[PDB]
RNA sequence: CAGCGAAGGAUUUGGUGGAUUACUAGCUAAUAGCAAUCUA
């Protein structure tokens, strides 16, 4: 490499040190409130005292900023210089800055957080040192002047490369620019680690979940025509779906439901992946809107399932788990809705799992398959395992009235399954 | 704590200051020989400061169902044969040897049909010869070849009866007042049909015919019918062995095309329906297992210059049933037009409405629809136009979405003037105006 | 006439990692024995055949 | 059979054969010692330069080789050889007849496992000398204790102990007291590989079903397990530069990378080597470095590097995938054709059954390069046909290089298996050319030639018709139709004046070339299989079907010698550059040298593989043969370039 | 009759909506302060 | 090129079994070689990518063993039209050659493994593999009566194998290309011929010495020998037939063909001969 | 502009390694 | 338009790797040590 390249590397290392007055002015005029001519003449005491006022306002709004008043906004930090302590003190205060940023990511619509993080911008130089976490935290606010301001004063990371024509510009970045930003794979790994820290420290708020889910399903939509990009993309977004389903927020759970339903209708996933996805869906299902989205998600994920094995009995563990999260009244009511969801293959798998695993609730399967209409292969498999139920256990009135329903519609088909296995006079002598 | 002690290291005794590497793990300047367990601990700490201790060893040793299934799987889609129905938007179609590459054609290939059972492909065109090719992958050879002098051919069809499936006729016809029928016997015995039994004024050219099956409906005796499209609105149906005029069906307008649907009734009885389209867009369905009487008359939604109707999803005239119990009702019906618009109707619900709406109107190729054929399973429709070059699309259905990866800009489709689907192999033949049948295999089948 | 890289016009392709150029100024054939001399920059290069090697028969059977 | 003209020099073009290589570290640099059949080769890992080749061929194939600092330990049939700078320093004969097949070196001990599950320990005499030399003891792994020994390792800080990895068990021996300290519990599937982790007292085991176990050899437990379903695990390596990654190597040719800290899967390099030749056979991280060297049985040795992370704050979670770095390689299948590219004996063109044309260097093995098959554009502007999934050309039957106009236009003309056109190539650019010469009679190309003006190429089809194309512009100039069966040899004068063709109907046609006449036609007594034209003396030799070599001159059109003695079909032959000898090779496993002045056989070599190609250098330096097995090119040097040999006939 | 069972299995397949490049581009306009379940049914309306 | 992918006669040359493709699926048919003593029904391979790699007539319900490319030997009776029994190895490797002696079937694998099956017991008796034989594509049982000792296996290089020791007892210099015919002529000789060359060579199975070389004038596709070594008829790539009459006598080291037969039509079109039979 | 997948020029570094010659002891 | 025409074609460009001389290994205080270290 060349000498100017190696010197650009040492400039990028020494970016924040003010080595004379002109660099100090150019480096201290980068404010988030004031313009450059006021910001260059301000002091540390002035910006600290009104940032401490704004942190008291932000702390009486949300009381988790008081420990930042203890450490990051204390009065020892007026004289704390960033690039004079070692790497271990640097990583201490940079996870302090990361904690503040992913706590105050939600508060970015109210001016105390602007005047408070003004002091992180001007004392700790987080627009050029801790800049990836700053962009990732305020990414939701991209139509707003506060994201315009941080783009004007930011030094843009190499992963955020497509925002480089919207820095120091008067127009906001557009939604197609946001999808082009999210369309990378390394950016997707970065954003999923950011969400992992959000989910861990319990700071996921609904505007973030909406923006994140919108950009994720637009990434899947953009890559919907190349299977190798979809296959690069599956263990990233299904991993973040698992980590959103493994939390307590109903909003982040149905965000994961949205990601799972778009991804399963974008490409045909494996049967075992779909079953483990419904196990992870049911294993933390506690809300009601989450239950609504969870039933619709499990129905569509079973609908988008092809081949030999789409409508087996779902196994005993996952069927009794689905029973413990959704009883009979819930399933029957949801099928009785006039909007008519498409629940064909899932309801077939459900009734076959009832016939292999319950053997008491057969009047309810008569009522629900009276409600919704199925296909020929669905009802053929249903009456074949009802035939096997008749041959294993003694045939009472619930199985008899089920066969009366399967005689009252499509009696030629039940004749075809009895002639494929058994006989009609022998079956009438059975029951 | 430990699962073994060896009782030899405790009584060993090492030197230290003999080599420069072990000279660093002393704790004094008076140590010269140390015990073995001490020495092992010194170089254990030295190993730990050469390679620092990671977090994966002491962190953990061995709702997580999705994470576990992702950490074990490497492919994430359905594998090979647990699909059984086509994936949309991306085909899987290899190119084989061009079928008539062994023996070239001296004209544009006007019609093209596979055999119902044997691996035979019949091509034929305006050079008044018809050629049969044993097709395979590598070496599509020429079985036989018959040149009818003074009779250019426009439609040629393998007929194979349902009673004994042993006739194997070839019916062929062009812009003539006759139609030839070759009886396949592996000299060649062909006969000529040239008598409309009183109906010669309404049938001046035997070009557009189709061959179909018909049941007597008082016996269970089937026989083949040929169906000739005539001048006014007329379809003249006549026997495929005796040539006797059986019945005629007249539609009101300019008859442009027609197709044959079958529907089963009971064990061993089916019913033949002729589906004939005006130029304007109104469609007649005639029951013709009885006298040729109309049972339904509906109208195509949109569509003003109508060139070609086709059914599919069951037994068409191009996917024929070898055995009478294997006759199926067709699911799909595509009406393809002069602007390139192809309406697509789903006859599992669009037999009742009498102004039925299409499930989709395809618009991808912009000039006149001259072929549209359904694959035998009824999952692909093939639109094709003989007007511009490379105008062929394979539209997946039920999703009604065109495959976007084939044909590409480098497919040698040519000016597509005929197309044919194999009944068993999953295999397209596409004949163009240069005289070349190109051959492709769909790897789903 | 030369593979010396110390002369100039020797290499057609220079390693991508004045000098005396190489040139022949006079050529002459020998008047008595099947050779030629070339006045290069390195000296008088003398190229000659010899019949000790190269089996080259003349209509043997 | 020992020879008296040619003596063996080297076998070039070989990089690996799928013995797991060893890495070694002198100072802060690394070398990579890979086995090529019966020799090893040391490579400089910073640039993959060939430092050393072992001095003598071992009497059998090297089967297990390791490398400490300056010394390389190579185990073949019975014994362990200790080598420094190629030259062998010591030879340790084991006291068994069992084949030694594993070894480790730690401390003063070299431990070599045979295939009868015995282990031989060898000790240094005084701890200051360089290699273990004296016999110490013998260890035995009987059927009660464990299965077949599948690996033999020493994980660090274990005072004179040895981890023996059997197929089901892990034993731990004290090699001074000869004792079995600890035998682990069994493993429910057969373990194939082992690698010691840089974590203290942890080994990593790789099974024949798809799992990596992380056994803790002091607790006796397993720490964690990594499952890669339906994949047999053939390599294990650990990253040691502050990034805890593991790299497993799968015998379907895959290299999978795992993060052990956050338990994810970083990346998979698919088809990094061929499954048919063994998959990835040895993959190892150069320690402290983000570069991993892989090697496979397909005669290939690659390096992959991890670039630093693209996120400037996260890093550990955004791991950039491994990219390719330098690699060396050769043919993966034995070569089918051989030619010398120039008169200096520097490069030689070499085509193999794996459908690649390499250009191998006889001077420096880094200069060996695969001639590229990336086609040019069509001359008019139309589309070129062919499959979208690009594959290599059919394997090369013949070729002819004539670098009179080199760099100017197309230079090599080559003929492939069962296809009706001959491609061209440019040796200067090292790539294909713009022209494919057709035969114009629907016959496959049986021979090629080209003139030494470089203007004309000659195609000889299997329907007996010579077509003469221009190499610059690629168009048909002339077309001679003499033969009716396949034309197997075409050549032309050094003055472009008389051409000579030979077909397998057994007629040699002599044509004038400037005028298009024929000068004559001579009917031999067998179909002719191959012609070689010695161009200065104007004498061409024919390999007839009656197992003779007919030497005939083109000036007066007479058979002037006829050499008898081969017992089976003559595969190849070539003239001496002075045109005095002709060396032939045939399917009776023999190579003979004929002094065509006296007309008799000077020397004979019985060689175990049948030599399919024989070429002299255009100076009298080297003979290059090519055999049925072996992916390389065997190279001989004629001792008659330094002494004079007697032209007195051998027999038997 | 396994061919008839396979034909009825491929016959009982219903028309679905496929994801395009631009099936979800018009959601950024109304992800502003709506609830996440309203986002879920707005997505499900696009998918159906 | 020919549509007939595989073809072989029964012993005595009365029927011909032949595998051809039929619109992407293999089909196996049997024709009588003289009608004076059509057969329109085939065995159909139901998979598009399952194909026959070798076939052998058994000798008395008459049957064919068809060695497939999924580690199976199908056993197919020809009067009926079903595969009567499906031998399988433990693997998915395609099998390169089979043979039988009496009731004892032997077969070679693409992983260079030897399998032995018993046609009387329908069981896999033995499975092994031997060193330095690694590209095998032909085996031939050297006959010694009901004893099935001494296999003869080719990989471009023929090797004689004792099966009691599972080891190689002789090594013949084969060819420069894979061996395509490997057949035992007498109790002391075997002929071999490779892919894409026109040279057979007859080796002495007791010494290793090549007795003679037989030279076709085109690349050899198949060969047949009469049952008493007195004549060998090979059929070549250009559709011709070449008869070597009495090749095992003293044209001393290499012998040309004695007779050459080709077929033309009445037109001038030359049809190709594939797979003749001599007696 | 998309993100810049350019490769750096890789040079090896100086690494320390445990050698096992100190893992062998003799008895008196 | 004709022609060429295998699940696409063309043009332009950034980065890296290998060759661009003929392959005997790293460091040092060098007949040897080190390479985990030269220092008591």
């Amino acid at each position: 490499s060349s000498l100017s390249d190696q010197l650009a590397q040492v400039a990028s290392n020494n970016a924040t040190v003010a080595l004379d007055r002109k660099r100090r002015q150019k480096l201290h005029s980068a404010s988030l409130i004031y313009n450059s001519k006021t910001a260059a003449t301000q002091d540390y005491d002035f910006i600290f005292e009104n940032a401490s006022k704004a942190l008291e306002e932000l702390s009486q709004i949300e009381p988790k900023f008081a420990i930042f008043s203890r450490t990051l906004f204390s009065e020892s930090s007026i004289s704390l210089d960033r690039n004079v302590q070692t790497k271990e003190e640097i990583k201490d205060l940079d996870n302090a800055i990361n904690a503040y940023l992913l706590l105050a990511s939600s508060k970015w619509y109210l001016a105390p957080t602007l005047h408070a993080t003004e002091w992180l911008v001007r004392r700790f130089q987080i627009h050029v040192k801790n800049t990836e976490m700053l962009l990732l935290s305020t990414l939701n606010y991209y139509q707003t002047p506060v994201f315009k301001r941080i783009l004007s004063i930011i030094k843009l990371p190499p992963l955020f490369n497509c925002l480089s024509n919207f820095v120091r510009s008067e127009k906001p970045p557009t939604a197609l620019t946001m999808i082009k930003l999210f369309n990378d794979m390394d950016f997707l790994k970065l954003y999923t680690s950011y969400l992992d820290q959000c989910i861990k420290h319990n700071a996921t708020y609904t505007n973030q979940l909406l923006f994140t889910t919108c950009c994720f399903i637009n990434v899947v939509a953009f890559n919907s025509n190349n299977d190798e990009k979809l296959n690069q993309l599956v263990p990233i977004l299904l991993e973040i779906s698992a980590k959103l389903l493994a939390s307590k927020s109903k909003d982040c759970q149905i965000a994961a439901h949205t990601i799972l339903v778009v991804f399963a209708t974008a490409l045909p996933l494996k049967k075992t992946i779909i079953l483990a996805a419904m196990e992870t869906i049911l294993s933390n299902l506690d809300a009601k809107e989450a239950k609504h989205s969870a039933l619709l998600t499990i129905c569509k994920l079973f609908q988008t399932l092809k081949g030999q094995g789409n409508v087996d009995q779902l196994p005993s563990k996952i069927f009794k788990l689905f029973d413990s999260k959704f009883d009979t009244v819930s399933i029957l009511t949801f099928l009785d809705k006039e909007d008519k969801p498409v629940c064909d293959k899932f309801i077939t798998s459900y009734t076959r799992s009832i016939a292999r695993y319950d053997r008491s609730k057969l009047n309810i399967i008569l009522s629900l398959l009276k409600k919704i209409r199925l296909e020929r292969y669905e009802v053929r498999l249903i009456i074949t395992d009802l035939i096997y139920l008749s041959e294993i256990l003694e045939d009472k009135s619930q199985l008899v009235e089920l066969f009366e329903y399967f005689i009252s519609i499509n009696e030629d088909l039940v004749l075809k399954c009895l002639k494929s296995l058994g006989l009609t006079g022998e079956l009438f002598e059975i029951r | 704590e430990a699962a073994w002690i060896d009782s030899d290291d405790e009584k060993i005794k090492v030197p230290i200051l003999v080599t420069n590497k072990t000279k660093k793990l002393r704790t004094s300047y008076n140590e010269s020989k140390i015990n073995g367990v001490h020495y092992i601990n010194r170089l254990r700490s030295q190993f730990e400061k050469i390679y620092p201790r990671p977090k994966w060893v002491d962190d953990e040793s061995d709702i997580n169902a999705l994470t576990k299934i992702l950490s074990t799987t490497y492919n994430y889609k359905d594998t090979l044969s647990n699909s059984k129905l086509l994936p949309p938007k991306k085909l899987d179609i290899v190119r084989l040897k061009d079928a008539n590459a062994s023996h070239p054609s001296h004209s544009a290939i006007q019609s093209l049909s596979f055999h119902p059972s044997k691996p035979l492909l019949l091509t034929g065109g305006y050079d008044k010869t018809l050629r049969i090719y044993h097709i395979d992958g590598k070496t599509n050879h020429l079985v036989t070849s018959l040149h009818l002098v003074g009779s250019p051919i426009q439609t040629c069809t393998f007929y194979t009866s349902l009673s004994n499936q042993n006739q194997q006729n070839i019916f062929t016809a062009g812009r003539r007042r006759y139609m030839h029928s070759w009886d396949l016997s592996l000299t060649a015995k062909i006969e000529k049909f040239s008598r409309l039994y009183g109906h010669e004024s309404t049938q001046r050219s035997f070009e557009n015919f189709k061959v179909a099956h018909l049941q007597n409906s008082q016996t269970n005796s089937v026989h083949g019918i040929v169906l000739l499209q005539g001048n006014n609105g007329w379809i003249n149906i006549l026997h495929s062995t005796s040539g006797l005029w059986l019945m005629g069906c007249k539609i009101e307008g300019v008859i442009t095309d027609f197709c044959i649907d079958y529907q089963p009734i009971s064990r061993g009885k089916f019913r033949t329906i002729l589906i004939a389209v005006n130029a304007y867009g109104e469609v007649w369905e005639f029951d013709l297992n009885k006298n040729g009487h109309v049972i339904r008359r509906w109208k195509d939604q949109g569509g003003v210059g109508i060139t070609k109707i086709q059914v599919g999803g069951g037994t068409t005239t191009t996917c024929p049933a070898l055995q009478i119990s294997k006759i199926k009702q067709n699911r799909w019906l595509a009406v393809g037009s002069e602007s390139g618009f192809v309406n697509l109707y789903d006859r599992n619900n669009a037999m009742t409405s009498s102004t039925p709406t299409p499930v989709a109107a395809l618009d991808q190729l912009t000039t006149t629809i001259s072929n549209l054929q359904f694959s035998p399973d009824g999952q692909i429709l093939c639109m094709a136009s003989r007007a511009v070059k490379d105008a062929l699309r394979l539209v997946h259905l039920p999703s009604c979405s065109v495959f976007s990866n084939w044909p590409t800009s480098g497919t040698p489709l040519g000016k597509v003037t005929s197309v044919a689907f194999s009944p068993s192999g999953g295999l397209l033949a596409v004949g163009n105006e240069q005289g070349k049948v190109r051959l492709w295999k769909l790897n789903h089948y | 006439v030369s593979r010396n890289m110390a002369l100039n016009g020797t290499l057609e392709f220079l390693n991508s990692k004045m000098r005396p150029e190489v040139r022949v100024t006079s050529v002459q054939f020998s008047p008595t024995a099947n050779a030629f001399a070339a006045a290069s920059t390195e000296g008088l290069l003398i190229y000659s055949t010899n019949d000790t090697i190269l089996f080259d028969p003349f209509d043997l059977d | 059979k020992n020879s008296k003209i040619f003596s063996p020099f080297r076998i070039i073009g070989n990089v690996s054969n799928g013995v797991p290589f060893a890495t070694g570290t002198l100072g802060s640099t690394f070398y990579i010692v890979t086995c090529v059949g019966k020799t090893f080769q040391i490579y400089d890992a910073n640039t993959l330069h060939l430092l050393f080749v072992s001095e003598k061929e071992t009497p059998s194939s090297i089967v297990a080789l390791s490398a400490h600092f300056h010394y390389v330990y190579a185990a073949y049939e019975n014994k362990v050889g200790i080598y420094k700078r190629g030259i062998e320093e010591h030879l340790l004969e084991l006291e068994t007849d069992a084949n030694v097949e594993h070894l480790c070196i730690f401390g003063d001990y070299l431990c070599a496992s045979t295939d009868d599950n015995s282990i031989f320990i060898y000790k240094k005499s005084d701890p200051q000398d360089k290699y273990p030399s004296e016999f110490y003891t013998k260890l035995t792994v009987t059927e009660i204790q464990g299965g077949e020994i599948v690996s033999l390792q020493h994980l660090a800080t274990y005072l004179n102990k040895l981890t023996v990895v059997t197929k089901s068990n892990v034993l731990l021996f004290n090699v001074r007291t000869g004792k079995l300290v600890f035998t682990s519990n069994e493993f429910p599937d057969q373990i194939t590989t082992a690698e010691p982790a840089p974590v203290l007292d942890i080994i990593a085991l790789g099974t024949v079903t798809g799992e990596v176990i992380m056994f803790n050899m002091r607790k006796g437990k397993r720490i964690r397990t990594i499952k890669i379903p339906q994949s047999r695990i053939s390599s294990l390596s650990f990253r040691t530069d502050g990034s805890s990654h593991l790299s497993v190597g799968t015998s379907s040719g895959d290299l999978i990378f795992y993060d052990l800290d956050r338990r994810s899967r970083i990346h998979v390099l698919k088809n990094i080597h061929r499954e048919s030749y063994g998959g990835v056979t040895q993959a190892t991280f150069l320690n402290g470095q983000p570069i991993i060297v892989t090697s496979g049985g397909d005669n290939s040795l690659k390096e992959y590097v991890f670039d630093p992370s693209l996120s400037q704050g996260s890093g550990d979670v955004v791991v950039q995938p491994p990219r390719y770095l330098r690699s060396r390689g050769g043919h993966s299948q034995p070569p089918s054709y051989i030619a010398f590219a120039d008169s200096q004996s520097h490069f030689m063109l070499s085509a193999s059954k794996d459908r690649s044309l390499w250009s191998f260097s006889l001077r420096k093995d880094a200069q060996s390069q695969e001639m590229s098959q990336r086609l040019h554009k069509k001359q008019d502007g139309g589309r070129v046909g062919g499959s979208t999934i690009k594959s290599k050309f059919p394997e090369i039957v013949a070729l002819a290089i004539e670098n009179a106009r080199i760099g100017e236009w197309e230079n090599i003309i080559t003929a492939h298996k069962d296809e009706k056109f001959a491609r061209t190539w440019d040796m200067r650019n090292k790539r294909v050319g713009r022209w494919t010469f057709d035969t114009t009679d629907d016959g496959f190309v049986k021979s090629v030639a080209m003139s030494q003006c470089g203007n004309f190429g000659f195609i000889g089809s299997s329907n007996g018709s010579i077509t003469i194309y221009n190499m610059q512009s690629g168009i048909l100039r002339k077309k001679y139709k003499l033969h009716k069966r396949a034309v197997t040899g075409i050549s032309l004068d050094g003055m472009n004046r008389k051409m000579v063709s030979c077909g397998l109907d057994g007629i040699v046609g002599f044509y004038d070339f400037n005028k298009s006449t024929l000068l004559g036609k001579l009917k031999l007594d067998a179909p002719i299989t191959a012609m070689v034209y010695h161009r200065s003396s104007d004498l061409f030799a024919l390999a007839l079907d009656d197992l003779s070599i007919v030497v005939i001159d083109a000036v007066t059109q007479r058979v002037v010698r006829q050499l008898w003695g081969h017992s089976n079909r003559i595969t190849a032959f070539d003239f001496s550059p002075e045109g005095r000898w002709i060396v032939s090779a045939s399917l009776d496993s023999t190579i003979r040298t004929w002094d065509l002045p006296t007309g008799g056989c000077i020397d004979g070599i019985i060689v175990d593989n049948v030599a399919t190609n024989v070429k002299f250098s255009p100076n009298g330096d080297l003979l290059a043969t090519t055999h049925v097995t072996g992916n390389g090119i065997c190279i001989w040097t004629n001792r008659a370039q330094f002494k004079t040999v007697s032209t007195r006939t051998i027999d038997e | 009759d396994e061919e008839d069972i396979a034909l009825e299995f491929i016959n009982g397949e219903k028309k679905d909506k496929l994801v395009n490049m631009n099936s979800f581009t018009s959601m950024f306009d109304n992800i502003q302060n709506v609830q996440m379940d309203t986002f879920f049914d707005r997505v499900m309306k696009v998918l159906t | 090129d020919s549509p007939v992918l595989q073809s072989a006669y029964d012993p005595s040359g009365q029927y011909l079994c032949y595998v051809t493709v039929a619109l992407d699926k293999q089909r196996v048919g049997v024709q009588p070689t003289q009608r004076a003593t059509w057969n329109e029904n085939f065995l159909y391979l139901e998979d598009s990518k399952l194909k026959v790699t070798c076939l052998k007539w058994v000798n008395d319900t008459v049957a064919i063993i068809l060695g497939m490319n999924n580690g199976e030997i199908w056993l197919y009776s020809v009067l009926a039209n079903e595969v009567t029994y499906k031998f399988t190895t433990g693997n998915s490797y395609e099998i390169k050659d089979i043979d039988l002696m009496g009731n004892q079937l032997w077969c070679i694998d693409s992983s260079d493994a030897f399998y032995q099956f018993d046609l009387l017991q329908f069981k896999l008796l033995q499975h092994f593999r031997i060193n330095n034989c690694v590209q095998l594509n032909k085996l031939t049982i050297v006959p010694a009566g009901d004893s099935v000792a001494q296999l003869l296996v080719a990989s471009h290089s023929i090797s004689l194998i004792d099966i009691e020791e599972k080891k190689v007892v002789m090594t013949f210099p084969g060819h420069v290309s894979p061996v395509s015919t490997l057949q035992v002529i007498t109790n002391e000789f075997f002929i071999s011929g490779a892919e894409g060359d026109r040279f057979l060579n007859v080796y002495d199975i007791h010494s290793g010495m090549t007795k003679c070389v037989l030279v076709a004038e085109s690349d050899i596709k198949e060969l047949s020998h009469s049952g008493q070594a007195d004549s060998i008829a090979v059929t070549t790539e250009d559709g011709s037939l070449e008869i070597f009459v009495d090749p095992l006598v003293s044209g001393n080291k290499s012998k040309k063909s004695s007779k050459k037969i080709q077929i033309v039509s009445k037109d001038g079109r030359k049809v190709p001969i594939y797979n003749a039979f001599i007696n | 502009p998309k993100v810049v997948r350019e490769a750096k020029k890789v040079e090896m570094t100086e690494a320390r390694a445990y050698n096992a010659d100190a893992d062998t002891a003799k008895a008196a």
